[PDB]
RNA sequence: AAUAGGAGUAGCUUGGGGACAUUCGUAUUCAGAUGUCAGAGGUGAAAUUCUUAGAUUUUCUGGAGACGAACAACUGCGAAAGCAUUUGUCUAAAAUACUUCCAUUAAUCAAGAACGAAAGUUAAGGGAGUGAAGACGAUCAGAUACCGUCGUAAUCUUAACCAUAAACUAUGCCGACUAGGUGUUGGAUGAAGUGCUUCCUUCAGUACCUUAUGAGAAAUCAAAGUCUUUGGGUUCUGGGG
């Protein structure tokens, strides 16, 4: 929050470790865990359950996703181009 | 002095108007300044024109063109002799 | 009677080409570049060179059969520029003096719609 | 087409400079040209819709597609050559020697 | 003085003395049993008043009305 | 045309007609038959929407579907709650169907 | 110079590489005083 | 799960037999996938870029 | 022209009498009525003068009565609290906002918006001044729904 | 009700304004073919470079990234930066029209904030062509360059940032008054060509040509004019090198 004047949640590793890597993590780990919108149910509770994985908390339901986020653009290109012909 | 009062261009109610590249050298230069030549030109010679009717299939001739449209940078066009460097007064006259 | 080929004419400042094929162009019937047919195998090809490469693929035409030929035209690459190489005059003069019966003539240059950017840089080529 | 084929169809046209033009340029408004656009696609669209191939080749010939472009476009704004650019095939069938042979002879 | 120029009176909006372009006319259709004042360069669409048939079509620059009804000027 | 057009019904709907959101105020509805149309969003339940189908087939009563999700046709009657489903009761000015 | 750093106009080496050549050098002292505290 | 011999080419796929029968051993780790960048003629071969 | 590079003059020319038309020679209280019917139909100030010369054929209010037609309405104690011109520019500004939410590159709708809520800032210090809008009033954007509701 | 300002309504107003979706064409490039047979590329002239394991060339398919010519301009739009395929959606905009509403709401603005080319930085794609670095062949007195051929970073998109450019109409902005003609783009008004087309009158844009007993150091400038005959309002800036 406003503790932080520009590290944010990376202050848990604090003075150890590189800070270009903090930064680096630092925008991983806040994409990793954010609460995201689920296509299904329309709250904003899909958030990371195992490496892979990404559960809905409201209905119940596992998408396979990326790693740190659900949706790589690979797939949705591959999707589209299946679904034009 | 100060040349070009408009800039060698259509430089009016415009910020960015796109470069070309010469067709000579391939140097950028934008559309609005460049020196454009449209070349409406036939391949035949007199000769050729001549040897190609007698040649021909059919009397009626369809005389190929060359539609080109050619735009030189303006160092290419006064090395090439496609402009002029003109006279004082005379850089305002568009014949 | 008589049966037409298609005699492809690709003329670039380096060489001009004459290329007679079937009237499908799937199939050749002569290729005889201009450069081949330069003494020296050097420069440019001239109008002179143009003409007696012409004059070869007219003799080996009627050796093989055919009596006329339809003219595609081809112009230095197209991107790289659009005006017609040297010899391209001189070989179509070439075609139409040697006795081949002319058919329809047309330029198929390959011509960008588009645009894209070419060799040197954005000052162009400085020579 | 009604005998199956995909086409892709390209037509061309130019404004033209009626009973008077005392004004050098006859370049039409984007609006104008826009509705111009919209009713050839439609009068291209429905003309080939219609028929099957071979009559769709012998209506190219003569351009009667352009012909009926030209009468309807004269209201909104003066036009001038309207033809056919180019045609591709999409999606042909490319079987049936029986009809192929039934149209040749 | 610059009164006597006839041609400026209708020169763009203000002048000398500015008084409305617009005005006012008496306007009829045949079976609506009515005589009623409408508006040159009016911007709301009208009907008539006694039945369901348009009176006049306003557009841009003064309005268009319509050719089923016959119209008087209405002035002062 | 169409998406300004259903949008204007459903602010004419909103405004003077009478409307009811949510699966089973929906079913109520319809099986009573005082309902004239079913608004349904493609994000509403593949099995709850093929139950609303039926009971609206059942009830001679129309379904229109959504071209929005559960979250977009709430955002379009001003809600933050997802309708995913509503039917109109009493028609606004603008017949919705019509 | 004042704030019309370029017009070239009588005898002198380009603006630009002095401008560069500067910036260079800049960068030299700053790791110079740096290195030195 | 699907023969490759009938992808469209610029596909992206995964699992692939390392030959015919052999049960996805090829393109099976993380994020991975390779594209079907042509067809054979004759129908027998498929080309595909690992 | 406040924000625009324009100057476009186009305006209300107005006659040089305030003299009442030959044609209509209506009392005040019929005047007061037609305005009474378009305001209860929920027509805005604007809507029911433009209304007015054209569904009603009558030369403008302060002509025809001699007292404006805001006035007339705050005379009866029914004119509305939030201004007409207050109210649209808001429902612009609200448009804008709620298209910039989804769209974060549309530089024009930020520019546009933060220009439009500048000038609601200046339209409503004014409406402060003249003691339209409250002492402690202040524009929001998160109240600005609540406003034109 | 200010030929001040705002707001509204109206018109199948206007436009390469902005954003999102969508879609088309073509070349180039690659792969799959295809028919050929010796050189082809390449330039001051060559060599480097590629080619008998079939290059170059032809024609067909398929893929891929890329771009939007011609039309297209002393042309349109945009606050500037900047903006050109198709169709749709979400948005804004100016002028016109108004016997429509408000009733001084304004002008220019230190502080502060927004948007802000190119390149660079950091992360994902993509890496076609072009191509800082770099590599060779020459070239040459030397060449670490121009030229030739190759070629990583970069160019492109998405996500952050960065905050400058001859970011130039080289002319701060608002406001009035001044001078003709040729034009030209968007509207409105009238008439004659055959409802529409043209032309006339008028507004808001916008250039050019001529003229300044106007200006200026002159170039030139219709603003750089109405300024020793010096004061419409205001912000910013410079004080020999």
């Amino acid at each position: 929050s406003r503790r932080t004047k520009k590290v944010g949640l990376t202050g848990k590793y604090g003075t150890r470790y590189g800070s270009s890597l903090r930064k680096q993590i630092k925008k991983i780990e806040l994409m990793q865990h954010a609460k995201y919108l689920c296509t299904f149910c329309g709250k904003t509770a899909t958030k990371r359950t195992c490496v892979g994985i990404w559960k809905c908390k409201k209905c119940k339901r596992k998408v396979c996703g990326g790693a740190w986020s659900l949706t790589t653009p690979a797939a949705v290109a591959a999707k589209s181009t299946i679904i034009r012909l | 002095p100060k040349k070009r009062r408009n800039g060698g261009r259509s430089k009016h109610n415009r910020g960015h108007v796109n470069p070309l590249r010469c067709s000579n050298c391939g140097r950028c230069v934008p559309k609005d300044k460049a020196i454009k030549r449209f070349n409406i030109r036939n391949i035949v010679d007199t000769s050729a024109q001549r040897d190609i009717k007698e040649a021909s299939v059919y009397s009626t001739f369809q005389l190929p063109k060359l539609y080109i449209k050619q735009c030189y940078c303006v160092s290419c066009a006064i090395h090439s002799r496609f402009v002029r460097v003109r006279s004082r007064e005379q850089r305002r006259v568009r014949k | 009677e008589l049966v037409f080929g298609v005699a492809h004419i690709f003329a670039s400042f380096n060489d001009t080409f004459i290329h007679v094929t079937d009237l499908s162009g799937r199939e050749t019937l002569v290729r005889i570049t201009g450069g081949m047919k330069v003494k020296a195998d050097r420069d440019e090809s001239s109008p002179y060179a143009a003409m007696m490469a012409a004059q070869d693929v007219a003799a080996r035409l009627k050796e093989l059969g055919v009596t006329a030929i339809h003219i595609k035209l081809r112009a230095s690459g197209g991107t790289k520029s659009k005006t017609p190489g040297p010899g391209a005059q001189s070989a179509l003069r070439a075609l139409a003096r040697s006795g081949l019966k002319i058919g329809r003539i047309e330029d198929v240059t390959p011509i960008p719609t588009d645009s894209t950017r070419k060799k040197s840089g954005r000052r162009g080529r400085r020579l | 087409t009604l005998d199956n084929y995909h086409l892709r169809m390209f037509c061309i046209a130019f404004t033209k400079k009626r009973q008077n033009q005392t004004k050098s340029t006859c370049y039409a408004q984007t609006s104008q040209i826009k509705k111009i656009r919209k009713k050839m696609v439609d009068i291209m669209t429905a003309e080939a819709s219609k028929v099957l191939l071979k009559d769709l080749v012998k209506k190219f010939i003569p351009e009667s597609i352009g012909k009926e472009i030209e009468k309807q476009c004269k209201k909104i704004y003066p036009l001038q050559n309207v033809l056919i650019r180019k045609v591709k095939i999409l999606k042909r069938p490319k079987l049936d020697i029986s009809k192929l042979m039934e149209l040749h002879t | 003085n610059p009164d006597p120029v006839e041609e400026s009176k209708k020169h763009k909006l203000k002048r000398l003395i500015p008084t409305p372009n617009s005005y006012f006319m008496d306007v009829k259709c045949p079976g609506c049993l009515q005589i009623t004042t409408l508006f040159s360069h009016a911007q709301n669409v009208v009907l008539c008043g006694s039945c369901n048939i348009m009176l006049c079509q306003p557009t841009g620059g003064k309005c268009k009305l319509t050719e089923g009804c016959s119209f008087r000027k209405k002035i002062e | 045309s169409a998406g300004d057009n259903i949008n204007a019904k459903l602010q004419l709907v909103m405004k003077s007609g009478k409307y009811q959101f949510g699966r089973k105020s929906c079913l109520k509805a319809l099986r009573t038959g005082k309902g004239k149309l079913v608004i349904v969003s493609s994000n509403c339940p593949s099995i709850q929407r093929s139950v609303i189908e039926y009971y609206a087939m059942l009830s001679k009563c129309g379904v229109h579907d959504y071209h929005g999700d559960n979250n977009d046709l709430g955002t379009a009657c001003g809600k933050l709650f997802r309708i995913s489903c509503l039917v109109i009761t009493d028609v606004g000015d603008s017949d919705i169907i019509k | 110079h004042g704030a019309s750093r370029y017009k070239k106009s009588r005898a002198k080496m380009r603006w630009k590489w002095k401008k560069k050549r500067t910036r260079r050098l800049q960068k030299k002292r700053r790791k110079m005083r740096q290195r030195s505290r | 799960i699907l023969p490759i011999g009938k992808m469209p080419e610029g596909t992206l796929i995964c699992n692939l037999e390392h030959r015919t029968g052999n049960r996805g051993t090829l393109v099976k780790a993380s994020g991975c996938y390779a594209t079907v960048v042509g067809q054979s003629e004759d129908g027998k071969k498929t080309k595909v870029r690992l | 022209r406040m924000y625009g590079k324009g100057k476009g003059i186009s305006s209300s020319t107005l006659p040089y009498k305030r003299k009442q038309p030959s044609w209509l020679k209506q009392k005040p209280s019929e005047i007061e009525d037609a305005i009474i019917k378009l305001a209860k139909k929920g027509q805005t100030p604007s809507q029911i003068g433009a209304t007015l010369r054209d569904n009603y054929g009558i030369p403008q209010v302060k002509s025809v009565t001699g007292n404006k037609i805001l006035r007339i309405l705050r005379a009866q104690g029914i004119a509305t609290t939030i201004p007409e011109d207050l109210y649209f520019l808001i429902k612009k500004a609200v448009s804008m906002r709620k298209h910039l939410e989804k769209n974060k590159k549309d530089k024009d709708c930020k520019f546009r918006l933060i220009l439009t809520e500048s000038k609601i800032h200046r339209i409503s210090r004014y409406y402060k001044r003249k003691k339209l809008l409250p002492s402690n009033w202040k524009y929001q954007s998160s109240t600005a729904s609540a406003l034109i509701a």
